[PDB]
């Protein structure tokens, strides 16, 4: 995350990071249920074997709320293409259930119609994760939030050298240094409504960090929420 | 306006049938009486920060 600032303590419990071998994060998720993780199907190919880690605002301090888990099925979207980026979410099947507490919460999946009309339609949604700080910089050790706005879709199309597919959405800023970044794909775009947080997007690809002209592409999770359920299932 | 004005009322989920609304919850909380509101059927709901 570029700019934005720390996740306090409970303001981002839906917040998973997938761990490799060395237990270095190198894409995050989303919880949705005590056993099922939402992230980009691009995440997959990142890493050999990997887990999940819950309940982490700081990787070089024990807080208390830290779980991790092993990936029992990974069910990534069988359209899914690394050469248009299509169709990037997968969902992950724990082989044992997260126990909910302080710093470990799921995240709300909203209905289809009425989150395109009321939550998408919002000015901004939050954008989180352990990813770099900049461009060119290292993953951060803190875990950070950041306010994006939803942008026009036709401007971001006009401002993108790749197709913007139907299962995408942009956010973000035109110059304002703020953009999610490499780290932090796949991990939650959430919207807020009256104190409650939803499920908006997944962390998917944008043209380097926070350039100007650029913004942040997100999988537009609400095209997918009967395929989501089914993967619960 | 129905579900377009202030979200018909409800706490969540906002539909428009016959005319009227119907308001609806996220898997996890009930409907309260009022037809509104929703209600946690359980400790750490979706979509609440835990503070
Ligand atoms: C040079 O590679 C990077 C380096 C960094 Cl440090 C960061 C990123 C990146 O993915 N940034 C980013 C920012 C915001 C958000 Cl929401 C997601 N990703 C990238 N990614 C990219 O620039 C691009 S450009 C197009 C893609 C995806 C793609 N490959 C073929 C077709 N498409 C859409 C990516 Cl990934
Ligand atoms: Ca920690
Ligand atoms: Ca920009």
């Amino acid at each position: 995350i570029v700019g934005g600032q720390e996740c306090k303590d409970g303001e981002c419990p839906w917040q998973a990071l997938l761990i490799n071998e060395e237990n270095e994060g190198f894409c995050g998720g989303t919880i949705l249920s005590e056993f099922y993780i939402l992230t980009a199907a691009h995440c997959l190919y990142q890493a050999k074997r990997f887990k999940v880690r819950v309940g982490d605002r700081n990787t070089e301090q024990e807080e208390g709320g830290e779980a991790v888990h092993e990936v029992e099925v990974v069910i990534k979207h069988n359209r899914f293409t690394k050469e248009t980026y299509d169709f990037d979410i997968a969902v992950l099947r724990l082989k044992t259930p997260i126990t909910f507490r302080m710093n470990v919460a799921p995240a709300c999946l909203p209905e289809r119609d009425w989150a395109e009309s009321t939550l998408m339609t919002q000015k901004t949604g939050i954008v989180s994760g352990f990813g770099r700080t900049h461009e060119k910089g290292r993953q951060s050790t803190r875990l950070k939030m950041l306010e994006v706005p939803y942008v026009d879709r036709n401007s971001c199309k006009l401002s993108s050298s790749f197709i913007i597919t139907q299962n995408m959405f942009c956010a973000g800023y035109d110059t304002k240094q703020e953009d999610a970044c490499q780290g932090d794909s796949g991990g939650p775009h959430v919207t807020r409504f009256k104190d409650t947080y939803f499920v908006t997007g997944i962390v998917s690809w944008g043209e380097g960090c926070a350039r100007k002209g650029k913004y942040g592409i997100y999988t537009k999770v609400t095209a997918f929420l009967k395929w989501i359920d089914r993967s619960m299932k | 306006k129905l579900c377009s004005l202030d979200n018909g009322d409800c706490d969540q989920f906002c539909h428009e049938e016959q005319n009227s609304v119907v308001c609806s919850c996220a898997r996890g909380y009930t409907l309260a009486d009022n037809g509104k509101a929703c209600i946690p059927t359980g400790p750490y709901p979706c979509g609440k920060q835990t503070l």
